[PDB]
């Protein structure tokens, strides 16, 4: 009960939205025989809607004055109250993959720039080495940290093209 | 013309959400996006974008992720082609979505 | 006059089940707009078996056309004087292509 | 030197071919140990993780074994925290956490300054005069009062045999504690009870039959049963 | 109130655009690098690529995720 | 929705700041054209050479930034 | 008209005078390059500013520079 | 120089006849690189051996069902087997996955590095678990050991690859005429020998409209 | 004789050049006493598309 | 095969193989699992 938001389990507007969705989904059920493939698809859609409405509730989710679930973004407020699962862990979940992509791209860039006429490697990819780096990028933050520490991550400006202002 | 054709109609495209024609509203707004995104390639030139690319190349040079192929801005003819293609695609898909949603939700 | 045409069926993967609209006849899907049902009613077509046969024949002719392009370029390429026979091309595409197709469709 | 291989026929890394280490099996496909000081820091981290894994897994197992034997009523580890929190003569959770963090920060700063500058904790007159024995023999092997029974000041053969044994039981304990966490997460019971279920009924009690470990397997089994 | 807010906001935006334009005019017309060597101005001009690149990064990140969440919703 | 449109506002401010700052810092020199200070503040281009130099002046940077300012306001 | 200036970085490839369809540029003897040639612009008032010489210039940066401003009846390319 | 898949055709350059069953049939130019050639040879041999094993098991079960033993059809045999199996589904497939992961990673690293598994790393076995050829191991896999004689070994290689290719065709025929007839392969064989002039692939209703 | 060794990598310190703070390979050094006798070749083209440029003696140094 | 696998390592290995893999992957997470909002494991 933070930011004036009621929990999804104890929200009247959430249940109103749920029963409105159930009503509009059951409206289309009356135009098909129960032993039909469109009827089976509509029943599967209704089951998925009910499962989504059940799982969104009692999962540390809040909604306020609209029946639509809200997300808590400030860490700490997502820690003492059970709201870390909204954005706290998935932030690191995205960042792990983003650093993975950046690290394997950097590894391919260095390992291609040390090859004769290296401009063709960007249009003519090599698959074994790119896949080898693709399955070696799980420990991307450790490699990035050690490369920053030893100085091979960055390059001396002396060797960087600089605008002549 | 405006009020009685583009406003008297297109009331079903905006109200298509939650129905079978919601994809027409999605196509309508994506077409608005693509039509609006084209004007970047149409009003602008190449020197500003080349200098911005130079700054980004410096940024990628600082931590040694410089591509072997040098990043360059699109050519002036290339930029005009991209602008006109995105403009035509956005306008055609806008009219397509509006026409189809109006003629299916009513006719 | 009461069942809307439909020829594209989307998957139930993510929220697309709302796009399978109730077009009538115990069927759900995208209400098509190309008028293919009208064309398949003009040319006498009753069952989906004939549409299947037409699709298989079209795939066979597409493979034949691709093989024809490969042969007529890589294998047996015509010379410049073959393409410069404008009178023969006009006669064969006036009497042959257009006229023979019109006669075949009339039959 | 090079003892065994984690994968026979695999191309061992160049920094592991002629490297004198405890429990070196060539297992570095990601080449995180190519840099030497990197390898030193990772060796120290593996040593501390492994040693606290010995302590943790022993706390899992020996009270659990004695509970299975009925000697003591000590509960399983996953509810033992709530048991002590709800106890009568209990230090509060905040006080315990802060005391643990303070003491561990002190000792880990000691170990850290040992790591960065070797033998730097032997600065005279710095820790009540007892710091003269705080010199580190090797990375992660301090000695001094950390070996009060004198089991390390012998010939190097039993010394690095014991180092290999320590790293082997430590890797085993680390995978064992990962297992304890996972098999509480899936089965919801203690590891001794899980071992009893696997010994008494191996086929019907496994990671595959539990739907948490591999989702969708239960649906496959139900569809195949019908 | 709506007209007043809209008027003064558009006026403020145009005036800030003019501020940056006339700052650019200062940089090209009457900026003397030997007059102020090593000061805040010359140092800002020295790593101008870093400032431009970081502004491009924050703008790209904001636009990417704002449009992503808007299109998602 | 208020927070999302606030982030859109921040995006507009950030992008307008990015283009105006880049035009101001590259007003006198650039890697595409080091001698931009000799061509005046408001000049059309340098020609089709060197890939193409349309809208290379800081005046055109302001001119493109007015669109972003209008969109932001 | 416009101002056309040639700097000492020119190496006498004598292709900037071919790319100019107005006979603005000319090649004079020099001693600061291997080719012993230097671009000169005697008929500068006939230039329109088409920057074809800058396109044809191989040196980095450009040896021949054309500066716009002060348009006339010949610099605007007007046949009327 | 050798019998080819087409009389009077030109064999591929990479198919010189040194392999078992080298009839020079390769219109798609696969296995042209030597590494890809070795990988294709290993894949053909493992698919072959699994094909002969599965077809032999299918034929044995169908023959036993024809005699009168309570043996299921080659199709849905596991569906009724799991109901009486002490091992439940899931545990069975994952036990198979673990064992096959061990075996197949061992044989894969023997393929990449010949003789790599004969170093005594696994239970101190040196001569065994060491490969003899491209896809042909030795030692523990050759108990009776009639591959010592080179001529007999080559003849057995040709016999193995030919019966294996026949086993691929047998499995494809099994699934095809099971979908056609919904009967056992021995049932189809007995129907073909009972009424050859009428019962065939054309008078089964399906697959010939 | 008066410049760097032919084939040796040098660093260009010319500010207005495209290859400022970049590394190029010397292909020839003129000995006739011209304004820019050092001729170098760069692996990356400029915006004009060329890869070679001429610099003076003071505009080239050995990269570290 | 050498000439063909040299072509197949160009644009479709990164423009099609990655695209199809990442797409169909994400499709199957969104299919087998329903639509999530909170990471509650
Ligand atoms: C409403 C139309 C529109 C849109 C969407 C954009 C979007 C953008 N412009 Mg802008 N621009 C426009 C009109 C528009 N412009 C007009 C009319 C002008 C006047 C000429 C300008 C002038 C202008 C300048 C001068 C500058 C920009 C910049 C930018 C970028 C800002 C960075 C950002 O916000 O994150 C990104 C914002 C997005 C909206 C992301 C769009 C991409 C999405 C994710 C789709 C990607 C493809 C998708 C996955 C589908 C793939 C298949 C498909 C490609 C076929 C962004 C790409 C700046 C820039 O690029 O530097 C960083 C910059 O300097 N623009
Ligand atoms: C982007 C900046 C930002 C902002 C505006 C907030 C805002 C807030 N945080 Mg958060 N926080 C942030 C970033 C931010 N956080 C980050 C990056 C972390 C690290 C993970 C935290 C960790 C954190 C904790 C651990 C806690 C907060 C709490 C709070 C709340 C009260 C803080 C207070 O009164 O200060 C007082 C400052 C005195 C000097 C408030 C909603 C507290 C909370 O839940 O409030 C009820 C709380 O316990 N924050
Ligand atoms: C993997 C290679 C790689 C790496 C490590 C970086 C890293 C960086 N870029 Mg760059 N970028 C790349 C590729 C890369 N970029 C490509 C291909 C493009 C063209 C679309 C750009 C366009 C670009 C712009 C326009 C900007 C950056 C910026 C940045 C910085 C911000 C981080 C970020 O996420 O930016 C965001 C990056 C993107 C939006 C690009 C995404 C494109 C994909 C993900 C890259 C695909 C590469 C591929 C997977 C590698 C091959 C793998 C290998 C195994 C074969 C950072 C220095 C910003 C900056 O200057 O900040 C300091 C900035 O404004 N980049
Ligand atoms: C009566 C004979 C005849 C017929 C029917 C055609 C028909 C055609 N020709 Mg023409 N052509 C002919 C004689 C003929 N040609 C002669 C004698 C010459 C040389 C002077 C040419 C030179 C020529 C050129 C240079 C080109 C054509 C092209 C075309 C196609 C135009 C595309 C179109 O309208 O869509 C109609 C499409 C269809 C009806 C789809 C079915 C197509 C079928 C498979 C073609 C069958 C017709 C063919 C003549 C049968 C004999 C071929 C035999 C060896 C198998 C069309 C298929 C264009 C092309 O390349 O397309 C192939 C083209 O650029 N023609
Ligand atoms: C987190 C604990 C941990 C740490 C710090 C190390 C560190 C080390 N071990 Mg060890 N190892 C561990 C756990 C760990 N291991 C476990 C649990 C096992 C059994 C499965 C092994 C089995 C093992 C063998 C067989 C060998 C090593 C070796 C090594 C060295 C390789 C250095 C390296 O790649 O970077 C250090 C690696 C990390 C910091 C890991 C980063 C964390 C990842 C990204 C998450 C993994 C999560 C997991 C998959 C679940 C280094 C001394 C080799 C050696 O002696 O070389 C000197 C060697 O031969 N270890
Ligand atoms: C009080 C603030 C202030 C001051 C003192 C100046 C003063 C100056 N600026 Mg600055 N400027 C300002 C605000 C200011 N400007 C603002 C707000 C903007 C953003 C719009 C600019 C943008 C700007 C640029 C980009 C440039 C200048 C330039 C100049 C110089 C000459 C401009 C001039 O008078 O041309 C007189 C101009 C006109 C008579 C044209 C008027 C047409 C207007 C602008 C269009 C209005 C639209 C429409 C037609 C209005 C009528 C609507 C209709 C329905 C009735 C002078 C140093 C120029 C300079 O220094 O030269 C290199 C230059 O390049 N300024
Ligand atoms: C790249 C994303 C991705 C991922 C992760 C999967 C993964 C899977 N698919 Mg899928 N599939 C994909 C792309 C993907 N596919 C594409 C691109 C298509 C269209 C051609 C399909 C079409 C498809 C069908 C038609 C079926 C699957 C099925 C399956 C499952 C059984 C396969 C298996 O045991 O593999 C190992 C899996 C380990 C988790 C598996 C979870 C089957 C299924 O539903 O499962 C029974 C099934 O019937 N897939
Ligand atoms: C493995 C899946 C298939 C990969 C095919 C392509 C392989 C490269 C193709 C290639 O060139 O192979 C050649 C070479 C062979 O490796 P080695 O013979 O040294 O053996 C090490 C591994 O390959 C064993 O799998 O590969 C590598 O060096 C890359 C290894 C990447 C790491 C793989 C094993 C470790 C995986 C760890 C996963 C969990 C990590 C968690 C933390 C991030
Ligand atoms: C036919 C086949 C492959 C055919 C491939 C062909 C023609 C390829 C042709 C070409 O490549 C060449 C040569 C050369 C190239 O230049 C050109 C092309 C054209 C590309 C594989 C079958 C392969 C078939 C195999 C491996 C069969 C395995 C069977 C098993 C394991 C059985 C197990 C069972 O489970 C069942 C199914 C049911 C249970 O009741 C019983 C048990 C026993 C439990
Ligand atoms: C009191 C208070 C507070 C605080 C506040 C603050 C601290 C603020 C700040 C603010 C700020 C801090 C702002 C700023 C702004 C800025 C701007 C807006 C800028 C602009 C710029 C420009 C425009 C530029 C220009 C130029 C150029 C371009 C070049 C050179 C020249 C010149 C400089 C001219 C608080 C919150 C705590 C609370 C409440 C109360
Ligand atoms: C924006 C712009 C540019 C810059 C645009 C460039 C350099 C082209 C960028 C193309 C991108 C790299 C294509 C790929 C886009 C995304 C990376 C695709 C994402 C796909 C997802 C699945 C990740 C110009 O070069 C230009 C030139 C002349 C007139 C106007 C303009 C102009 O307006
Ligand atoms: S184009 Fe440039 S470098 Fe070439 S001769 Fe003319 S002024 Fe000299
Ligand atoms: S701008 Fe054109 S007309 Fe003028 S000197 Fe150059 S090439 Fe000749």
């Amino acid at each position: 009960d933070i930011a004036g938001l009621t929990p999804c389990s104890e929200s009247k507007a959430y249940n109103k939205l749920e029963r409105k969705e159930l009503k509009v989904l059951d409206k289309r059920l009356k135009k098909y025989e129960p032993g039909s493939a469109p009827y089976l698809a509509l029943q599967a859609t209704k089951e998925r809607t009910e499962n989504r409405f059940k799982t969104y509730a009692k999962q540390g989710l809040l909604c306020g004055n609209d029946g639509l679930p809200h997300l808590i973004s400030d860490p700490g407020l997502a820690l003492r109250f059970n709201h870390a699962g909204e954005v706290f862990i998935p932030t690191f979940g995205f960042l792990y993959v983003a650093g993975y992509i950046g690290h394997v791209g950097r590894q391919y860039i260095i390992l291609s720039k040390e090859d004769a006429k290296p401009t063709d490697k960007e249009i003519i990819l090599d698959v074994p080495l790119a896949l080898k780096l693709a399955f070696q990028g799980w420990a991307w933050p450790l490699a990035s940290i050690q490369e920053l520490r030893n100085g091979s991550l960055l390059e001396k400006d002396e060797n960087i093209t600089v605008s002549p202002r | 013309w405006l009020r009685d054709f583009l406003w008297a109609q297109s009331s079903q495209v905006i109200q298509s959400y939650g129905s079978a024609l919601s994809a027409y509203g999605l196509m309508f707004l994506g077409a608005h996006f693509v039509w609006a995104f084209s004007l970047m390639f149409l009003f602008s030139g190449r020197g500003y974008w080349q200098e911005l690319i130079e700054s980004i190349v410096w940024a990628h040079n600082k931590l040694r992720v410089a591509p072997s192929i040098q990043p360059r801005a699109l050519s002036i003819t290339q930029g005009r082609a991209v602008g006109v293609a995105h403009y035509l695609l956005g306008g055609i898909a806008t009219t397509w979505s509006f026409f189809l949603a109006r003629i299916i939700a009513v006719g | 006059t009461h069942i809307k045409p439909s020829a594209q069926v989307v998957w139930p993967i993510v929220g697309q089940e709302i796009l399978n609209g109730d077009v009538g006849g115990g069927f759900q899907g995208i209400q098509i707009t190309s008028g293919f049902f009208q064309l398949w009613r003009a040319s006498g077509i009753t069952s989906e078996l004939q549409l299947y046969s037409t699709a298989i024949g079209g795939l066979v002719l597409a493979a034949a056309c691709f093989f024809a392009g490969w042969f007529h370029y890589h294998k047996a390429a015509p010379k410049l004087e073959w393409f410069q026979n404008v009178e023969s091309m006009l006669n064969h595409h006036l009497a042959g292509l257009l006229g023979l197709g019109s006669l075949a469709w009339a039959g | 030197s090079m003892q065994g291989n984690w994968l026979p026929g695999s191309q061992t890394p160049a920094h592991l071919k002629d490297l004198k280490m405890a429990g070196n099996f060539g297992f570095d496909p990601l080449n995180l140990g190519a840099e030497p000081q990197a390898l030193r820091w990772y060796q120290q981290a593996e040593l501390v993780h492994s040693r606290t894994a010995m302590m943790g897994v022993a706390g899992i197992l020996i009270p659990g074994i004695f509970t299975k034997l009925g000697a003591l009523n000590v509960p399983q580890w996953y509810e033992a925290g709530k048991v002590y929190i709800e106890g009568e003569g209990a230090i509060p959770f905040g006080t315990l956490l802060m005391t643990t963090l303070f003491s561990y920060a002190f000792v880990e700063g000691k170990r850290w300054q040992d790591f960065r500058k070797p033998g730097s904790q032997a600065e005279p007159g710095t820790f009540f005069g007892l710091e003269s024995q705080f010199k580190g023999t090797e990375n992660g092997y301090p000695g001094g009062i950390f070996d009060p029974l004198g089991y390390s000041k012998t010939s190097p053969e039993k010394l690095d045999e014991l180092k290999l044994k320590e790293i082997k039981n430590g890797r085993l304990a680390m995978v064992a504690f990962l297992g304890f966490a996972g098999q509480y997460g899936a089965t919801g019971k203690g590891p001794i009870d899980n071992l009893a279920d696997h010994l008494a009924d191996p086929w019907h009690n496994t990671f595959a039959e539990n739907g948490i470990s591999v989702p969708g397997l239960s649906a496959v089994e139900q569809a195949a049963a019908n | 109130q709506a007209s007043l807010y809209t008027h003064h906001q558009y006026i403020a935006g145009f005036i800030m655009c003019g501020a940056f334009a006339h700052g650019a005019i200062f940089f090209i017309r009457d900026y003397d690098p030997e007059q102020n060597k090593g000061n805040v101005l010359a140092r800002v001009l020295d790593h101008k690529e870093a400032i431009i690149s970081h502004l491009s990064w924050v703008s790209l990140f904001l636009g990417f995720h704002t449009l992503g969440l808007y299109v998602h919703n | 929705g208020d927070f999302l449109v606030h982030h859109a506002i921040a995006l507009g401010l950030h992008t307008t700041t990015l283009i105006l700052v880049k035009g101001a810092l590259d007003a006198r020199g650039s890697k595409l054209m080091p001698d931009k200070k000799d061509f005046g503040y408001s000049f059309p281009c340098d020609g089709p050479g060197r890939g193409g130099t349309c809208d290379i002046s800081a005046y055109d940077a302001f001119y493109l930034a007015v669109f972003w300012m209008l969109n932001t306001i | 008209a416009h101002v056309v200036k040639i700097y000492d970085t020119c190496i006498g490839c004598t292709q900037c005078v071919r790319a100019c369809p107005l006979d603005v540029l000319e090649m004079v003897p020099w001693d600061g390059c291997k080719a012993a040639q230097m671009a000169s612009s005697p008929r500068t008032e006939d230039c329109v500013g088409c920057k074809r010489c800058e396109t044809a210039c191989p040196t980095d940066f450009l040896s021949v520079r054309v500066y716009l401003g002060n348009e006339s009846t010949r610099s605007l390319g007007l046949a009327y | 120089d050798r019998p080819l898949w087409s009389p009077g055709s030109e064999p591929p350059a990479w198919l010189d006849g040194s392999l078992a069953g080298d009839y020079g049939f390769d219109p798609l130019h696969l296995s042209e690189e030597p590494e890809m050639r070795k990988w294709m040879v290993q894949a053909e041999l493992v698919h072959a051996r699994w094909a002969m094993l599965g077809v032999a098991g299918i034929l044995f079960t169908s023959i036993a069902a024809k005699t009168g033993a309570p043996f299921p059809d080659w199709y849905d045999a596991g569906k009724e087997a799991i109901k009486t199996s002490p091992a439940p589904l899931g545990s069975l497939i994952f036990t198979e996955l673990l064992l096959f992961g061990w075996v197949e990673t061992k044989r894969l690293y023997d393929l990449r590095n010949p003789g790599s598994q004969g170093d005594g790393s696994f239970l101190g076995i040196t001569d065994g678990l060491k490969g003899k050829e491209n896809g042909y191991p030795g030692g523990l896999f050759d108990p009776m050991g009639m591959s010592k004689n080179e001529a007999s070994y080559k003849e057995a290689k040709v016999k193995e690859i030919k019966n294996g290719r026949l086993a691929m065709l047998a499995f494809v025929g099994f699934i095809a005429q099971h979908h056609a007839t919904h009967k056992s392969p021995i049932d189809n064989l007995l129907d073909h020998v009972a009424d050859p002039f009428h019962v065939t692939f054309a008078t089964n209703g399906v697959s010939i409209p | 004789e008066i410049g760097p060794k032919r084939g040796s990598l040098v660093k260009v310190l010319r500010p207005e050049s495209y290859w400022y703070n970049q590394v190029g390979k010397v292909v020839s050094v003129d000995q006739s006493g011209i304004r820019y006798p050092v001729v170098v070749r760069f692996e990356n083209q400029n915006y004009a598309g060329v890869s070679t440029n001429n610099y003076a003696l003071d505009e080239v140094t050995d990269p570290p | 095969m050498k000439d063909f696998t040299t072509y197949l390592s160009t644009a479709p290995v990164v423009g099609l193989g990655w695209a199809i893999f990442t797409s169909g992957l994400l499709i199957e997470i969104n299919r087998f699992f329903p639509d999530p909002l909170v990471f509650s494991f």
